[PDB]
């Protein structure tokens, strides 16, 4: 019929040029070589406690600083309240409270909280470095891309960045090594 | 009546056999013998000026490409290679570089000449639909091509004016990776944009072929709320010689002015730090995108919670919409309602040389573009805030009501007759 | 005044006694931790700067470090077409390939180059392994001498890098007090150059295109009056 | 007569707004119902084929582009990143590559069906001019395209096909140096190359749109002597739908067959030799540079003062043109009699199929291209010298006397009137 | 007959096993000359060919030479994403990355690999540091075996490669007989697969887009049959 | 005056018109960076006269050897018959006969060629390095890539390589340097 055969072949046509669409809006997603995506271990080896250390990996930094004691109370003195977000990014855990003594890291397989903190230096606003080494209105970390103020433990405040700084899955290796991966 | 002369095929043999290939009919009834009216000012030439600054881009662009290696590791390089050892180098970097920015500055002075003589009123919609839809592009091949030297502002513009595609929930993410070919900015990202940067342009010249077919079939508009009177037409001079001549004058004068500028201060309206290799580790202060972004730069970090006329508290009723996708909805519509201004001027006049109201407000505009690129530059500290977004909120003012009301009552003036205005 | 060099305006070739003297600071001092890889090292006989001898290039160039190859990989005599060589880390500073463009320019050099002065009366004892700047700008600062506010009350701030220069550090061959001050100017013309080689043929450009450009603007306005003459003489 | 039918924009509001920009009024009026005559036999339809070819290997390149490295250190790295990691990789390559081969293939036709049906006479010159003009761009980006990979024979061929340049006299070897970027070839050619082979497929369009244009505005050949006979014309149906389907039928098997190659047989149409990275030290042994371009390399390598038909030994009376440049003549003028054919056939007649002692030499013709093809691949030992030289002569031979002469005695035929061919 | 492989038509997916019976080769003889750098090792895991476990993967590579760096100059611990070493110079041989395309290719390194037989009886001497092979047709020849003009009278010629394999040189974990023919063949399969991985992928397309097409196809002939039926029905 | 003024702007157009392009077609001469490759120089300077003396250029290897007496007699004595290539492949000459009058080199700006042999260290078969220090069994090069004799001044003999080791264009620098291209 008149109707049914030019519609069919109408439909055919477009399914076919759809099928040869598709690929060239394919090619350009992750390719093979960027699925890779793995792990990276850095050795804490004696950074002088209390600066900051940063690496290359994913092709963002991963930030592990040590933790000075004011920075500490700083940090351990945050209630809840008042906190932009309280979800504690930290993948290696679930989305417990936005808390120090969940949120600063594992414990060298011993059991101790308030002494390092390993991050994404990542701004959640829009991906720009913050600048460390103590800044910012609250004694952390300073976004210079809009002006948005982290604080000890990372946690967002002051700016538009919604989030904390996120803490990727790490684990240690037995007291001089960091796994990021 | 819009006389078209085809001048027939009379002059002789050749012009004869020609009626094989039309073209030369073309050129002589339609694009040179085009019936301009007198009455035009100094205002109707950048159109010129963007025609010849595309021309300069592609064909400067064309020649760096034969020394211009997209890659990481060889692309600052390459640019040094170009400015040290090849003969010319440097002038065509900064002709492309500067060229650019005279690109943008005349688009404006051609817009805003637009808002003024009621050129997007109709029966002109079509030309300022393409209009748009070019400066888009435009705005895209920029700021692809900002980011070839590998310097360390391309890195971090990249970054967030990447971002911003990810900062919508959903499909954000995706995009972003499917943009930049991976999680964040390399290589991949470089090729992609030099491949679309070396081909937009020529999609540009088309839309500037429909631009220029659009208001060849639509008369021009006119300092006046007139037509050319076609029904003979004694005014409506054509278009060669004097026209050509006028812009061409005008055109030369600007072309001094450039290479004066290339010559003598071409780093002026860049950024030092595009001149040090880039450091993903490391982020400079006041990154500071560049010139042409910087008002929609401002209206998307002005939302941010912080003043009582906040409507972000507002709109976290439904809570998808946060901040960022309310900037990115806000910089969107800042273009779409600019898009949409035919259809929102409810008025049955014309240009503003006889709508006083509509004069004022217009300054204010121009002084609120003027404002907002200042500010996109400086922090998001106080007082700035306010500025940013009372800027803002004024621009969407005037698009979305002034016109209205301006179009409901703002007819206190004597319009002009006979487009031949021998005062 | 303000110490303007010879370049800075519409004219200025490049004073080439300058930059010669320029290079021998350089390749004596700066070149201990600094290198400028986007330089190479025939270009201290092209026009426009130092116009030295060939041969006295190739002698330098097999007199500086071991850039091994890209072919086979064999440490060969670091011929003139290579690049400067690269100090990378470990004590170390960046490339000084542009940096006269990377921050009026030069003078930034200068005035930095000049001022290393003592520590100030806010924190005397300093730090250990920094030491002080009158205009490093992107440096650390004590917290005795930041405000209320994180803002520092130092003019400049602690720059890594140590005083390049004392009073007399270098002889000049063709006669002159080498003073620090002298030595600032010319390595920052040095810089200058190593950044901007094409400046002369810039600025003769420019003249040129101004000058033919003014011509042909004039004579299209007497071209327009004289079109426009017959609508626009009884008004 | 010629019925344009402009469709008067009767339609609807829609279609009345749209008199603003023209657009659908041209593509109805003009570039769809385009009255072509019912005579139409299966060769007709290679134009199809040839633009939706440009179009695929536009879209294949402008793809690729966003993974290949113009340089001599990561060229070959970047292929095979092409054909490993990307997703669809040897798709688009294999497509690339081969639809060259399918491009060239088509054009033959497409110019040998021309040949016979007198498309070449008057009226249509500017059609074959602009046809010929294509066919030089078209073969000089192939060229430039061959060489991005940086495999040996790549090298070699550019090396050869640029020497050619030099053997001319007093600006041989500056033209060759200007256009290598230097005395041989490196980096700088690549660049010159990939930049060139990125930018002539528009202009190619471009020329498309003159080639269409105009056998718009002069009819289409049809297969006799014969016009559409404008004065109403039962004969010449629309060109849609009807040939539009037959066109998309055919290019539905081209297209069937094309992609059974690229998935069987994709690596049979190219050269082993350029899948080993670049040696300047060692040449492989027959480069045998394509097979688009044997043709014209025997015509070259032909003429060597090896035969007692050696018009070389003649020729040298003036010191000058020696054999080298001899060649290049002959190869520059095997196409541009080619192009002058038009002016060259002197007959007041039209398609071969009623001129019999034509058909005959255009077989011959035909074979002798295929000759051509299968002798440029084979060394210049005997006998092959004397097939090449016999085969030039009778190329040149038939473009220059053959056709006068049967333009003067060849009507022994009844030419058929009334298009309408209801047989 | 002439040994076909699996993959010779329009079928036949790269039957894995005779891929890892290849691995088992490759890296226990042939790398000791050759290498692989077009060829990830990550691909050892990847659908198509040898699909082996990712761990064992890591393990390889780990166990291989050391790839220094390209940041910061350090002999690294070479992670799969690396590719595979490089054997370049002094007494070693090509890469095999794409020899199974750059020759009808492996039937190629079949019949190479197969044949290294003694010298014949024109020249039993033969040559020193020099090995014969019957096919490898892009070697030296001896004049001895040469004819009047210079071409060779042998099969093939002399090549510099050493014969790889005798009689049982390994040993397959699966349980296979491997002599030396065996091995020929699943190394050239290995290669074959290092040359063209996607081939599979290749087939299935094909297959689908033919049948795609086809159906395309028969329906535009229908409509075309129709449309021009009013016009060829008289005659 | 009309044509004056008129024929004066068309003239001028033309003009920085013309100014304009022909930097167009200046940009793909060769740029910096190839200039200082055409012309390459090697102070010789004592090289110990009889042993070897090779420099890289356009990336092949230029061999600059001194003569040894032992060499040269072998050279002298070498009829053109029973010599492969008698061409003397050397460009800054004529397609004069492969003699050692003519194939060892220029004379220092003097009068004499027997002391210096410059060549292109390439093996004409496929491009390979010929090992060098008297080698072979005609007392000159050996190629160990097939198996190529070359002799004392270079001609090929006893392999496949078809020609001897080509010469190029090189004149002195008043008797200490060389000046290849
Ligand atoms: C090591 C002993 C040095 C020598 C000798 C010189 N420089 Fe240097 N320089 C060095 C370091 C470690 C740094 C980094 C300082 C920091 O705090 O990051 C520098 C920096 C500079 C700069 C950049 C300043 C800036 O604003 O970033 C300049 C312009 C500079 N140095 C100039 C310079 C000159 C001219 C020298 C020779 C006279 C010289 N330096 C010597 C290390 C060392
Ligand atoms: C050194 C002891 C080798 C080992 C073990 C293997 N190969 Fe090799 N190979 C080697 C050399 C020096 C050469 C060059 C030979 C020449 O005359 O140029 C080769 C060559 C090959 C080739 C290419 C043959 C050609 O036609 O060019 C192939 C296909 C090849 N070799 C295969 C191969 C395989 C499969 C091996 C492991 C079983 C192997 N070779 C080992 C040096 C050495
Ligand atoms: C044929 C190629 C080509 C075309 C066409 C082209 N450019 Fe470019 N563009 C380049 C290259 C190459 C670079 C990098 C070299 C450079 O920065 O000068 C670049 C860089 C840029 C830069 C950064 C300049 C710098 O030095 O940082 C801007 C801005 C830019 N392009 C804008 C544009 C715009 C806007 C257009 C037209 C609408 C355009 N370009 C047309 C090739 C081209
Ligand atoms: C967003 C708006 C907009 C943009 C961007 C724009 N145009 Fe226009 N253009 C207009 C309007 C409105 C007119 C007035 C048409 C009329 O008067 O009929 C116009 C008119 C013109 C004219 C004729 C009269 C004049 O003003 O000179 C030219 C020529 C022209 N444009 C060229 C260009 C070119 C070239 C570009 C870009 C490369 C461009 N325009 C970009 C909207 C735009
Ligand atoms: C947008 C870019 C682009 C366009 C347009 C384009 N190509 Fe290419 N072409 C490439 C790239 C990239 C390569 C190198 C990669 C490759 O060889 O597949 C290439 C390579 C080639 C090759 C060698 C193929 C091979 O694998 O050795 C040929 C032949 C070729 N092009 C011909 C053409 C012709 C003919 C046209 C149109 C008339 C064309 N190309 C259009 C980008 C393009
Ligand atoms: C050197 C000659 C030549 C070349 C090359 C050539 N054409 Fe043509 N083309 C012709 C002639 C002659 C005709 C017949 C015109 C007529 O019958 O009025 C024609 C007709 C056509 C037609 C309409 C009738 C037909 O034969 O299909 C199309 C469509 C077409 N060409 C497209 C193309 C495209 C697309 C290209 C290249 C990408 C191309 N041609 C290359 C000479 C050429
Ligand atoms: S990007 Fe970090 S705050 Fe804007
Ligand atoms: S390559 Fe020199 S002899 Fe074979």
């Amino acid at each position: 019929r008149r109707d049914f055969l030019y519609h069919a072949t109408a439909a055919t046509g477009v399914v076919v040029t759809g099928a040869a669409v598709w690929p060239l809006i394919n090619q350009m997603n992750a390719s093979a070589d960027v699925k890779a995506m793995a792990s990276i271990f850095v050795d804490v080896s004696a950074v002088e406690v209390g600066t900051q250390l940063t690496v290359k990996w994913r092709g963002k930094p991963v930030f592990i600083r040590r933790r000075d004691e004011k920075d500490i109370e700083l940090a351990r003195s945050v209630p809840l309240g008042a906190l932009r977000d309280t979800s504690a990014e930290n993948a290696n855990k679930p989305g417990a409270e936005a808390t120090d003594e969940n949120r600063t890291l594992p414990a060298f397989d011993g059991t101790n909280t308030g002494e390092w903190l390993v991050m994404l230096g990542v701004c959640t606003h829009l991906g720009c470095v913050p600048m460390g080494d103590k800044s910012g209105d609250f004694g952390g970390w300073f976004c210079p891309c809009h002006g948005s103020h982290y604080d000890s433990a990372g946690r967002i405040r002051k700016g538009p960045a919604p989030r904390n700084l996120d803490i990727p899955v790490a684990a240690f290796v037995d007291e001089t090594t960091i796994k990021l991966g | 009546s819009g006389i078209p002369h085809d001048h027939y095929e009379p002059k002789t043999g050749i012009e004869k056999w020609l009626h094989d290939r039309l073209p030369i009919v073309g050129l002589v009834y339609d694009t040179i013998m085009i019936p301009t009216p007198k009455n035009l000012n100094w205002w109707w030439i950048w159109g010129i000026v963007l025609a010849f600054t595309l021309v300069l881009q592609i064909v400067t662009g064309i020649v760096l490409a034969m020394h211009y290696t997209p890659h990481v590791d060889l692309a600052f390089a390459s640019v040094e290679h170009i400015m040290r050892d090849v003969n010319g180098g440097w002038a065509m970097r900064y002709i492309h570089a500067n060229g650019a920015s005279l690109f943008f500055l005349a688009v404006y002075i051609h817009i805003f000449r637009g808002l003024y003589y009621g050129s997007y009123k109709a029966p002109r919609e079509i030309t300022w639909i393409v209009g748009m839809v070019i400066y888009l592009l435009m705005m895209g091949t920029a700021f692809m091509g900002y980011v070839l030297p590998w310097g360390q502002m391309s890195f971090w513009g990249a970054t967030v004016i990447t971002g911003l595609f990810g900062a919508i929930p959903g499909i954000g993410p995706s995009i972003q990776a499917w943009l930049l070919g991976g999680p964040a900015v390399d290589n991949a990202t470089l090729n992609r944009f030099f491949s679309l940067h070396y081909l937009l342009p020529f999609v540009i010249a088309a839309l500037v072929a429909i631009h220029i077919w659009a208001f060849h079939t639509t008369g021009n508009n006119n300092p006046t709320g007139v037509e050319v009177r076609r029904t003979a037409e004694k005014d409506t001079l054509p278009f060669w010689p004097y026209f050509v001549i006028k812009d061409l004058f005008a055109l030369a004068l600007v072309l001094l002015g450039f290479f004066a500028v290339v010559a003598y201060m071409p780093n002026y309206l860049g950024h030092p730090d595009n001149y040090v290799q880039a450091n993903p580790l490391s982020t400079p202060a006041h990154i500071v995108p560049e010139w042409y972004f910087l008002p929609f730069y401002a209206i998307l970090r002005a939302f941010a919670a912080d003043v009582w006329v906040v409507i972000l508290v507002d709109g976290l009723t439904f809570g998808i919409v946060d901040a960022k996708f309310f900037g990115v909805i806000a910089m969107f519509g800042a273009i779409a309602v600019m898009a949409l201004a035919p259809w929102l001027d409810t008025s049955k006049v014309r240009s503003g040389a006889y709508r006083p109201k509509f004069r004022m407000w217009f300054w204010f505009l121009v002084l609120d573009f003027v404002v907002l690129t200042w500010v996109g530059a400086m922090p998001t500290e106080y007082p700035y805030d306010w500025i940013s977004l009372i800027a803002s909120t004024y621009w969407f003012a005037y698009f979305l009501v002034i016109l209205p009301l301006l179009g409901a009552t703002e007819k206190p003036e004597p319009i002009p007759a006979s487009i031949e205005e021998d005062f | 005044p303000d110490h303007a060099f010879s370049f800075e305006g519409i004219f200025g070739k490049y004073d080439q006694a300058q930059l010669r003297r320029g290079f021998q600071v350089y390749n004596e001092v700066c070149s201990a931790c600094h290198g400028m890889k986007f330089v190479p090292i025939r270009t201290l006989a092209d026009d426009g700067g130092p116009q030295l001898d060939p041969t006295f290039v190739r002698e330098y160039a097999a007199g500086l470090d071991t850039i091994i190859d890209k072919d086979s990989g064999e440490e060969r005599d670091r011929k003139e077409t290579d690049m400067f060589p690269t100090r990378v880390g470990d004590g170390m500073g960046p490339d000084l390939s542009v940096m006269a463009k990377a921050r009026g320019g030069p003078e930034y050099i200068y005035n930095y180059v000049i001022g290393f002065e003592e520590n100030p009366e806010c924190a005397p004892e300093g730090i250990d392994g920094y030491y002080y700047n009158k205009t490093f700008q992107i440096g650390g600062v004590p917290d005795t001498c930041k405000d209320a506010a994180g803002v520092k009350i130092t003019h400049g701030s602690w720059a890594r890098m140590p005083p390049p220069l004392v009073d007399d550090q270098v002889t000049y061959e063709d006669g002159t007090p080498a003073t620090v001050d002298q030595m600032a100017q010319d390595v920052s013309a040095f810089l200058m150059w190593a950044a901007e080689p094409k400046l002369v043929a810039r600025k003769q450009m420019g003249l040129v295109a101004m000058v033919m450009l003014g011509l042909l603007s004039v004579m299209l306005y007497l071209t327009n009056k004289r079109l426009w003459a017959p609508y626009k003489g009884h008004k």
